[PDB]
RNA sequence: AACUUGACCAACGGAACAAGUUACCCUAGG
RNA sequence: CUCUUACUUUUAACCAGUGAAAUUGACCUGCCCGUGAAGAGGCGGGCAUAACACAGCAAGACGAGACCCUAUGGAGCUUU
RNA sequence: CUGAACUCCUCACACCCAAUUGGACCAAUCUAUCACCCUAUAGAAGAACUAAUGUUAGUAUAAGUAACAUGAAAACAUUCUC
RNA sequence: CCGAGCCUGGUGAUAGCUGGUUGUCCAAGAUAGAAUCUUAGUUCAACUUUAAAUUUGCCCACAGAACCCUCUAAAUCCCCUU
RNA sequence: GCUAAACCUAGCCCCAAACCCACUCCACCUUACUACCAGACAACCUUAGCCAAACCAUUUACCCAAAUAAAGUAUAGGCGAUAGAAAUUGAAACCUGGCGCAAUAGAUAUAGUACCGCAAGGGAAAGAUGAAAAAUUAUAACCAAGCAUAAUAUAGCAAGGACUAACCCCUAUACCUUCUGCAUAAUGAAUUAACUAGAAAUAACUUUGCAAGGAGAGCCAAAGCUAAGACCCCCGAAACCAGACGA
C-alpha cells in the first residue's frame, strides 16, 4: 500500500490566508509566507502586554494635560484623590477629563484641597483637629 | 556490540573459566515426582491404583512430562507428602529415594526402579506417536 | 495544481459478492471438524509462507532455504545480497 | 488477518537497474549512485518488502470461546431461530425471500446445516440464487460469517454438533500430541 | 552478540558467559574470583580464602548475562545430585 | 491577527434591549441522518431536548429534515439576516445542547 | 493553454429596453504565439491603451520595432471585424480600451557557451491581447488640482475621532 | 492521478465557493428557500415580539394589493376556486394613523416646548420610509411581506409594517400598541 | 602426576604477534 | 619612464533583430558614534530622508575567489 | 509618582524546557463492516516535510543584460571596392 | 586530476565526521563523573522516564569525631525535635 | 488574461500453476550479416578481497535436495569477535489470486532506442477530447510558482498593536545548524510542484484464555503458560579484490 498526502493544498491554504495582506512573495510563497507568518502570531500574542501598558500610558498622558489645565501636577491628582477615598482608576480619569470636564475640574479642585490639608497638618504638631476632607470613613 | 565496554577488557571475559555447565547435555535428568503429587492424581482418579503405575499411566493421567530431548531420563521419586500418603500402588520409577520407598511400603504398595534408555523412554512416555512409525 | 478538479468514478462495492459473502467459512475446520486439518492448511500464497511468519530477514532466509534452488540467477542473487544487507542490519553492525 | 498474505513490494536502491558507477559530474563521490533513494528512479528507502506474512494463531481455547459468545449474543438479541431442518416446499428463492421478510429476519441470513452432504435439494437450489442468504456446513461456523449476516439460522442437528465440540474444550486435558492422532476417547 | 543468526534467524548465545558461570533458576550468577589460581606465594590466607570463594553477580551484570544467554540456559534443570540444587529456589525473600 | 481581519464597534440590533428585548434567533434548521454514526448525537438530541428547547423559544422556528448525511448540521438564521451554520457531527447531546443554547442567545 | 479571449466575442446580450441608454459595441481580438518577447510587446500594447483607433495605427505606422507592425494588424483586423460582425456603424469610432501582451509557448533549444558549457536557449512567443470599444476615447483623468488637495486634507481632519477613549 | 476521495470532494466544494462569490447568484425570497413554513413563521412573529396578535388579522397585514393582483394574472394565463383575499390596504390605513397621533402624544409629553412644525417632522422621520423599512427589515416583516416584487419595494415595505401596527389596535388595543411604538419607533 | 610456577605485558585494565617517508601525494572533517 | 598627447580600428553608447550564464533566505537595502565593532543598511543614541531611469566608479556588502592538526583510514616507495 | 508575564482583581485554568520516556488524539490512504454531499467502529500501512551543499520538473532573478550578424549601388541584369 | 587507466561486478563495501530525519495535545524531564591504542567515540557511573512494592526522606538540639603545633577562620560529618 | 492546471490508462510488481525458446526464401566467424579452393588455434587448473574483530596479522559468507523439532544444543574459535551440526523427528501443498504500483509510481523500458563513449560500457525523456472528428467555431470555467490586468512617494526582517484613515505613531536584532545553555561575525536556502529518512518482540509490562498446569507433538512450569500489543533511520571516501575493455 502505496500512501501520498492528497489533501497538502488545504494544508498550505492554512497558513497563505494568514498572509495575504503581506507584501511581496511573503503573501503567496509558502515557505516565505510561514515564516513571517509564525513571527506575525508571535507579535500578535506579545502585543496584548503591551496593549495594556501602551492604554495606561495614554491615560497617564491625557490625565497629566488635563491636570495641568487646573494648575494641578499629575502625582498629586492621583495620590491625594486616594487619600480622599476616591478609587476611580485612570481609564475613568481620563475619559471624565474628555467628556467631563466640569467633573473632572470638581476632581482636581477635591485633589487641590486635600493637598492643602496635607500641608498644613504637616506643619501643625497635631494638637489640631484632622482637614474635613481628611477624615477616612473606616469599614469593619 | 554488546558486551563491549569502549576498549577495557569486559567484565563477562575478565571472569576466569569454570567448569560449572561442562557436560551439562550429558548428565541425566529425572522428573520429581512426589507422594503429595501420586497421591492427589489417584485422589482424582487421573492414576488408577488398581494397576500398575508406570511412566506411561503417569504420563497418561498428566501427572508428570517428561522431556526426553531434554535428558531426561524418567521421574524420580521424592519424599515430599511421605507423612500424608495413603496409597497402596504398585508403581515403577526410575530413582526413589529411601523415604519415598518406606511410605509407599508402609501402606502395602510395591516400589521398583527402572532404567529406561532415551529411545525407550521416548515410546513410553508417547507410545501412540511411535506406533504411528510402523517399527 | 496537485489536486484533481473533478470527483473520480464513485466506488461501488459488491459487499455480498460471493468471496464476501463466505469469508471466514472453514476457519474452525480443526475445532469443528474434528481437528483433520488445522486452519493454516487453508491458508493460500507462496509454499515458503504458508502459515509461518516473521521479520524481512527471517523470510529471506526462509525463502532462499525452500526455494533458492528454483529461483532466477539474477533473482537468487538480489536475494543472497539482500540477507547479508539484513544480517548485518539486524545485528546492529 | 491470520490468512492474509500481503505481496506488494517494492526495490531497494541495490535492485533498480544500473546505479553501479560513481556519477562522474564534478568528486565523484559527492552522490554515490543515480538510485539513491533521493533521486528520481531511485531505490525505495523503506517500503514492503514482500510477499509478507501475517500468519499467527489464537489459543485453540479463545477461539471456541469466541463461536460461544458469537452465539449467546445471537440468541441474546434475538437473531437465532431453530429450524428442525432447512426442508423447503419449493426450490424458488423467492420463497425463502418471502419467508424471511414474514417472519422479520432480516436482510442477510446464514444458514447451518449439519454436513454438506446431507443438504436438502430445496435449500440449495434457493440459496444458490441468493448473495444475501448463505448456506453453509456446520462445521464451516465461524464468527466472521455470524457477524456479517444478521440472523442466524440452526437446524436442530446442528445445535447438538455445536454444543458436542465447543463444550468438549472446557472439559479437556492438555494435549499430549495432536488431537488428529489417536485418543482412548477422541473422535467419540 | 547475534539477535539474528544468518541460518536460523535466532538469537544466539554468547559461549564465553557459558564458560565462566552458573546461572540459578531464580535468576543470580555465580562466578569465580578473577586471579584465584595465580601467585598464591604472595598471598595471605585471608586473601586466598576469599579468592577462592563462590560469589554472586551484581543485578547490572546478572540482566547483562540473561541477555547474552538464550532460554534454554535458563530452564529448570533436575541434575542429580547436584551440589547447587538448593540455591536455585530463594527462600523468606520479601523484596 | 487583527490586521488581518475585519473589525466592528459594539452594537445591538434595533437597539435591543431598550424598549423590549427580542430573541434575535428566529430560525434553526437541523440536518440528522436517520443512519448514520456521526448523527447519534443529533438523533438522541431530536428525541430528548428539541422539544422542550422549542417550548422555551417560542420566538424561534426549528425545521428538523432527516434525511441521509454524513455531516449533521445546524442552521441558525437571525433576524438582521445573518446566517450561521454549525456542525453537529459526532457530538453528544450534551455538546449539541450546549451549541444550540449558544445559537439561541447571540444576536 | 487557455483561449477565454476568443470567446468573449460570443457573449450574447438580452434586448435593451428603449429606457436603456445604448450599450457601446466591445470587440475583442487576439493574436497567438508571436514570434515576439511579452516583455518588449508590452510597451507596444501599454503605448495604445486608451487611443481612438485612428490614433493607435498612425503610432504604430511610425514605430521602429517589429512588434508594432504585428499590433497593427491585429488592430486593422479587430476594426473591420466590429463593422461587418458586430454591428458597429463608424470604423473610426473605436479607441483601445484593453491592450495587453501575455507569455506565449516557448520552445527550449540546445545553445553552447565559450567553455563548452552545455545551455538552454528559449525561443520565445507572445499573445497581444486587445478590447475594442464603440465610442470616443474617455478623455484622461485630469491633474490633481490644488483645490482638491485642500478638501482632501481638511476631509481627513474632519474625519478625526477622539481615539482609544468612551 | 492520486488515488482518494476526500480531497477531490473538499476541493469540490471550495470550488463551488469562488462559483458562488465569482457568479453572486440573484438574491430570491426566503419563503422560497428550504426550511420555510408560513403558518409557523406568522405564529413565531408574534410570540418573538411578546404579541398576543390575532392570526386571522396579522396574516391579512402581510397581503398586499400589488400581490392580490400579480396572482390573479398567473391565475388567468395559466387557466385552471374563487379567491377572496383581503389586502392589508385597511389595516394599514388604521396603523398609519394611530402611528402618527400615537408618535404626536409621545413627543409633545417629552417635548412641551417643541413647536408643531417641530413635532410634525420628528414624525414623519420616525415614520418616515427610511426609519419604518429599516425597523421592518430588522424584525422579519419583509420575509413574511406578500409582494409581487422581491427585494420589498421601500413603499410596500412601509405599508406593510402600519399593516402589522394595525392588526396589532384590533388586536391587543391602543394601550399595548403604544408601548409597541415606543419600543420600536421612539427608539430610532 | 598433583600441588603449583612463569610476560619491566613499565604505553603497567595489558591487541598473541608490525617501522620510516610523501615538498608527487590520495581520502576525511574541523 | 620624466609625462603624457593626438588620430584610426575594435569595443563602447543609442536604434532595430535575436538572446546566455555564475549569482539570488527575505528585503520597504542610508550616514555618524556606541555596542568585543578596524564584526552593523537591519541593535542603542543622534542625524538624514518626496518618487523614479540612464551612464560611470570600485571604498564596503557581496561574491569569482594554499597551510595546520586531528581518523585505532589508505597507497606508492624505502629499508637496519 | 512612574514602572513586569511578580501580586491582587472579573473570568478561565491540563495549555511556555532539549533529548528522552509515558498517556491521549489525529490528516490522508487501503481493508472489514457501516455510511451514502463525504461518514462511523475497527484492522492495516510506501501514513503527514519552511529546516538537506538531495533528485526531477515548471518558472523567476541576474536581463531584454552579456553576446551574436549582412562590403556598395542598381534595372537585381549587372557593375564597383577590397 | 593517472604517483598509477577505464568499465562491470563484489557493493546499499568499509571507516571518519558533518548534514538531514515529515501531525497535535498532556505528564515527567538539564546531569557535568571514571576506565579505554581513550579523550570528535564508547561502556560501567551522574542525572533522567514508566510501572510496581514498601517506609521513611529532607530540614536538623544537645552530645560526639587526634595527636602531630592549627594560617584558622569560614565550614564539614553525625543528628532528635520541628 | 496568459503561462498553466486537471485526468486513466499504457503497462508493471509479487505469488500460484506449468519445465521455455527458435529452419518462408536469401545472407551471416573474412572487415559478421560477404554465392564458389589443400584445414589443422583448440575447452578442462582452490574465486579473490572483504563485510566484522570498532586497528590488524589466524579468524566470519555467499550451494549440494523435508516445513517443523532436536538447537542456537553438541562442537569449533587470537576459546575473542564469531561460527555452528548430527543422530532422531516429522506436516501440509486444489494455478487463474492481491488491505500490490497507476506516468517523478510500477520494469531502465514508448527502449536497451535516442544520446554519451574508441571500446567494454553507461543510458533517458514522454501519453491523456468525445458514443461519433464521415460531429472541431467544441471539450464552460474556477487552482502553484511566474507574469498581465494595475510601477513608484520620507522610515528601515516589512509585521504587530492598532486607527476614522493604506502609510505616518508605538513595539519588534529573519530562520536553521553548530560553536558552553552565546550567531548582527560562521554554515544552508531564487521560488513553486512532486519525491525524500526508525525495519527487534528474548525478557518485562499491559489486556484476554486456561490454570498446577499451559501450548493444535518438540517447549516451559516451585502461578505458571498461551496469544496479542508495543523498540532500534536517510544521503555522503580513498582503498581493496575478480573479470573485461582500451596504444
Ligand atoms: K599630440
Ligand atoms: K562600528
Ligand atoms: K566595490
Ligand atoms: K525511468
Ligand atoms: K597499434
Ligand atoms: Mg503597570
Ligand atoms: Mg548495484
Ligand atoms: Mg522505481
Ligand atoms: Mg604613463
Ligand atoms: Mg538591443
Ligand atoms: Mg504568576
Ligand atoms: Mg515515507
Ligand atoms: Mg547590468
Ligand atoms: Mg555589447
Ligand atoms: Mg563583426
Ligand atoms: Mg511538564
Ligand atoms: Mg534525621
Ligand atoms: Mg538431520
Ligand atoms: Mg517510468
Ligand atoms: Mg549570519
Ligand atoms: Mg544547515
Ligand atoms: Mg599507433
Amino acid at each position: 500500500l502505496r500512501n501520498r498526502v492528497t489533501d497538502r493544498y488545504f494544508r498550505i491554504q492554512e497558513v497563505l490566508k494568514h498572509a495575504r495582506h503581506f507584501r511581496g512573495r511573503k503573501n503567496r510563497c509558502y515557505r516565505l509566507a510561514v515564516r513571517t507568518v509564525i513571527r506575525a502570531f508571535v507579535k500578535c500574542t506579545k502585543a496584548r502586554y503591551l496593549k495594556k501598558k501602551n492604554m495606561r500610558t495614554l491615560w497617564i498622558n491625557r490625565i497629566t494635560a488635563a491636570s495641568q489645565e487646573h494648575g494641578l501636577k499629575y502625582p498629586a491628582l492621583i495620590g491625594n484623590l486616594v487619600k480622599c477615598q476616591v478609587e476611580l482608576n485612570r481609564k475613568v480619569l481620563a475619559d471624565l477629563a474628555i467628556y467631563e470636564p466640569k467633573t473632572f475640574k470638581s476632581l482636581a479642585a477635591l485633589a487641590s484641597r486635600r493637598r492643602h490639608e496635607g500641608f498644613a497638618a504637616a506643619l501643625g504638631d497635631g494638637k489640631e483637629p484632622e482637614g474635613i476632607f481628611s477624615r477616612v470613613v473606616q469599614y469593619h | 556490540r554488546l558486551g563491549f565496554e569502549g576498549g577495557q577488557t569486559p567484565f563477562y571475559i575478565r571472569i576466569p573459566k569454570y567448569g560449572f555447565n561442562e557436560g551439562h547435555s550429558f548428565r541425566r535428568q529425572y522428573k520429581p515426582l512426589s507422594l503429595n503429587r501420586l497421591q492427589y492424581l489417584i485422589d482424582l482418579g487421573r492414576v488408577d491404583p488398581s494397576q500398575p503405575i508406570d511412566l506411561t499411566q503417569l504420563v497418561n493421567g498428566r501427572g508428570v512430562t517428561i522431556q526426553p530431548l531434554k535428558r531426561d531420563y524418567g521421574v524420580q521419586l521424592v519424599e515430599e507428602g511421605a507423612d500424608t500418603f495413603t496409597a497402596k500402588v504398585n508403581i515403577e520409577v526410575q530413582l526413589a529415594s529411601e523415604l519415598a520407598i518406606a511410605a509407599i511400603e508402609k501402606n502395602g504398595g510395591v516400589v521398583t526402579t527402572a532404567f529406561y534408555d532415551p529411545r525407550s523412554l521416548d515410546i513410553v512416555c508417547k507410545p501412540v506417536p511411535f506406533f504411528l512409525r510402523g517399527q | 495544481i496537485g489536486i484533481r478538479l473533478t470527483l473520480p468514478p464513485p466506488k461501488v462495492v459488491d459487499r455480498w459478492n460471493e468471496k464476501r459473502a463466505m469469508f471466514g467459512v472453514y476457519d474452525n475446520i480443526g475445532i469443528l471438524g474434528n481437528f483433520e486439518k488445522h486452519p493454516k492448511e487453508l491458508i493460500r500464497g507462496p509454499i515458503w509462507l504458508r502459515g509461518w511468519k516473521g521479520n524481512e530477514l527471517q523470510r529471506c532466509i526462509r525463502k532462499r532455504k525452500m526455494v533458492g534452488s528454483r529461483m532466477f540467477a539474477d533473482d537468487l542473487h538480489n536475494l543472497n545480497k539482500r540477507i547479508r544487507y539484513l544480517y548485518k542490519h539486524f545485528n546492529r553492525h | 488477518n491470520f490468512k492474509r498474505i500481503s505481496y506488494a513490494k517494492t526495490k531497494t536502491r541495490a535492485e533498480v537497474r544500473g546505479g553501479g558507477r560513481k556519477p562522474w559530474p564534478q568528486g565523484r563521490a559527492r552522490h554515490g549512485s543515480i538510485r539513491s533513494p533521493l533521486w528520481r528512479g531511485g531505490g525505495v528507502a523503506h517500503g514492503p518488502r514482500g510477499p509478507t506474512s501475517y500468519y499467527y494463531m489464537l489459543p485453540m481455547k479463545v477461539r471456541a470461546l469466541g463461536l460461544k459468545v458469537a452465539l449467546t449474543v445471537k440468541l441474546a438479541q434475538d437473531d437465532l431461530h431453530i429450524m428442525d431442518s432447512l426442508e423447503l416446499p419449493t426450490g424458488d428463492p423467492q420463497y425463502l425471500t418471502e419467508l424471511a421478510h414474514y417472519r422479520r429476519w432480516g436482510d442477510s441470513v446464514l444458514l447451518v446445516d449439519l454436513t454438506h452432504e446431507e443438504m436438502p435439494q430445496s435449500i440449495v437450489e434457493a440459496t444458490s440464487r441468493l448473495k444475501t442468504f448463505n448456506l453453509i456446513p456446520a462445521v464451516g461456523l465461524n464468527v466472521h460469517s455470524m457477524l456479517k449476516h444478521q440472523t442466524l439460522v440452526l437446524t436442530l442437528p446442528t445445535v447438538a454438533f455445536l454444543e458436542d465440540k465447543l463444550l468438549w474444550q472446557d472439559s479437556r486435558y492438555r494435549p499430549l500430541y495432536p488431537f488428529s492422532l489417536p485418543y482412548s476417547d477422541f473422535p467419540r | 552478540l547475534t539477535y539474528f543468526s544468518a541460518r536460523k534467524g535466532k538469537r544466539k548465545t554468547v559461549k564465553a558467559v557459558i564458560d565462566r558461570f552458573l546461572r540459578l533458576h531464580c535468576g543470580l550468577w555465580v562466578r569465580r574470583k578473577a586471579g584465584y589460581k595465580k601467585k598464591l606465594w604472595k598471598k595471605t590466607p585471608a586473601r586466598k580464602k576469599r579468592l577462592r570463594e563462590f560469589v554472586f553477580c551484581n543485578k547490572t551484570q546478572s540482566k547483562l548475562l540473561d541477555k547474552m544467554t538464550t532460554s534454554f540456559w535458563k530452564r529448570r534443570n533436575w541434575y542429580v545430585d547436584d551440589p547447587y540444587q538448593k540455591y536455585h529456589d530463594r527462600t523468606n525473600l520479601k523484596v | 491577527t487583527a490586521r488581518g481581519t475585519p473589525s466592528r464597534f459594539l452594537a445591538s440590533v434595533l437597539h435591543n434591549g431598550l424598549g423590549r428585548y427580542v430573541q434575535q434567533l428566529q430560525r434553526l434548521s437541523f440536518s440528522v441522518s436517520r443512519d448514520g454514526a456521526s448523527s447519534r448525537g443529533a438523533r438522541e438530541f431530536v428525541e430528548r431536548e428539541v422539544i422542550d428547547f422549542a417550548r422555551r423559544n417560542p420566538g424561534v422556528v426549528i425545521y428538523v429534515n432527516s434525511r441521509p448525511c454524513c455531516v449533521p448540521r445546524v442552521v441558525a438564521e437571525y433576524l438582521n439576516g445573518a446566517v450561521r451554520e454549525e456542525s453537529i457531527h459526532c457530538k453528544s447531546v450534551e455538546e449539541i445542547s450546549t451549541l444550540v443554547q449558544k445559537l439561541a442567545d447571540q444576536s | 493553454i487557455s483561449r477565454k479571449w476568443e470567446k468573449k466575442n460570443k457573449i450574447v446580450y438580452p434586448p435593451q429596453l428603449p429606457g436603456e441608454p445604448r450599450r457601446p459595441a466591445e470587440i475583442y481580438h487576439c493574436r497567438r504565439q508571436i514570434k515576439y518577447s511579452k516583455d518588449k510587446m508590452w510597451y507596444l500594447a501599454k503605448l495604445i491603451r486608451g487611443m481612438s483607433i485612428d490614433q493607435a495605427l498612425a503610432q504604430l505606422e511610425f514605430n521602429d520595432k517589429k512588434g508594432a507592425k504585428i499590433i497593427k494588424e491585429v488592430l486593422l483586423e479587430a476594426q473591420d471585424m466590429a463593422v461587418r460582425d458586430h454591428n458597429v456603424e463608424f470604423r473610426s469610432n473605436l479607441y483601445i480600451a484593453e491592450s495587453t501582451s501575455g507569455r506565449g509557448q516557448c520552445l527550449k533549444r540546445i545553445r553552447y557557451h565559450g567553455r563548452g558549457r552545455f545551455g538552454i536557449m528559449e525561443k520565445v512567443y507572445c499573445h497581444y491581447f486587445v478590447k475594442l470599444v464603440e465610442g470616443p476615447p474617455p478623455p484622461p483623468e485630469p491633474p490633481k488640482t490644488a483645490v482638491a488637495h485642500a478638501k482632501e486634507y481638511i476631509q481627513q481632519l474632519r474625519s478625526r475621532t477622539i481615539v482609544h477613549t468612551l | 492521478v492520486k488515488k482518494g476521495f476526500r480531497a477531490a470532494f473538499r476541493f469540490q466544494k471550495e470550488l463551488e465557493r469562488q462559483r458562488l462569490l465569482r457568479c453572486p447568484p440573484p438574491p430570491v425570497r426566503r419563503s422560497e428557500k428550504p426550511n420555510w413554513d408560513y403558518h409557523a413563521e406568522i405564529q413565531a412573529f408574534g410570540h418573538r415580539l411578546q404579541e398576543n396578535f390575532s392570526l386571522d388579522l396579522l396574516k391579512t397585514a402581510f397581503v398586499n394589493s400589488c400581490y392580490i393582483k400579480s396572482e390573479e394574472a398567473k391565475r388567468q394565463q395559466l387557466g385552471i376556486v374563487l379567491l377572496n383575499l383581503k389586502s392589508n390596504q385597511e389595516l394599514s390605513e388604521q396603523g398609519t394613523s394611530f402611528s402618527q397621533t400615537c408618535l404626536t402624544q409621545f413627543l409633545e409629553d417629552e417635548y412641551p416646548d417643541m413647536p408643531t412644525e417641530g413635532i410634525k417632522n420628528l414624525v414623519d422621520f420616525l415614520t418616515g420610509e427610511e426609519v419604518v423599512c429599516h425597523v421592518a427589515r430588522n424584525l422579519a416583516v419583509e420575509q413574511l411581506t406578500l409582494s409581487e416584487e422581491f427585494p420589498v419595494p421601500p413603499a410596500v415595505l412601509q405599508q406593510t409594517f402600519f399593516a402589522v401596527i394595525g392588526a396589532l389596535l384590533q388586536s391587543s388595543g391602543p394601550e399595548r400598541t403604544a408601548l409597541f411604538i415606543r419600543d420600536f419607533l421612539i427608539t430610532q
